[PDB]
Parts: structure tokens; C-alpha cells; sequence
């Protein structure tokens, strides 16, 4: 699921994904 | 950021494992 094209809510669920109990953060802007 | 490097080219493991608190 991560070598592709991930947008919006597709990226935030991989990074949910990878990231488990250390959470993430999602900065679209910067 | 993130957006440049894995919505509007491909993604990868390295990349969104810098995201990652």
C-alpha cells in the first residue's frame, strides 16, 4: 500500500498504518 | 512536505516513516 500515489484520506490512513502507537503528524500545507 | 513527495509523486516507506512521531 506505501510505494504508490497516496491522497487525502489514502495517505492519512498509510500513515496511521505505519506509524501504530507513535502516531503521526499531517501537514499538507508545509 | 508530504503532499509533493507521496500524493503528487510515489510514496515510500523511508518518506512517510519521517512523519511518525
Amino acid at each position: 500500500f506505501v510505494n504508490q500515489h497516496l491522497c487525502g484520506s489514502h495517505l492519512v490512513e498509510a500513515l496511521y498504518l505505519v506509524c501504530g502507537e507513535r502516531g503521526f503528524f499531517y501537514t499538507p500545507k508545509t | 512536505g508530504i503532499v509533493e513527495q507521496c500524493c503528487t509523486s510515489i510514496c515510500s516507506l523511508y518518506q512517510l516513516e519521517n512523519y511518525c512521531n
